[PDB]
């Protein structure tokens, strides 16, 4: 028979580094209907958002 | 003046808009 005792110290030093690059598109839509005593309005929206 | 209070009123009527960010 035979034991084994171990004793391990490790010092890991890591870099990293990242670059990224995001292209984002976007078409927004909208509809109002506005109501007064006497005053109706209504409204459409459409909005092209590039990024 | 009261083409200037009609034109004030007019402007009443409506909305400023809304301030939004999308950043």
């Amino acid at each position: 028979q035979s034991t084994q005792n171990t004793d391990s110290q490790t010092r890991t030093i890591s870099k990293n580094t990242s670059t990224s690059r995001t292209h984002t598109s976007e078409v927004h839509g909208n509809a109002e209907v506005h109501a007064s005593f006497f005053d109706i309005g209504g409204s459409v929206s459409a909005g092209f958002s590039n990024s | 003046t009261q083409e200037e209070h009609l034109k004030e009123i007019m402007k009443h009527i409506v909305k400023i808009e809304v301030k939004g960010e999308e950043a």
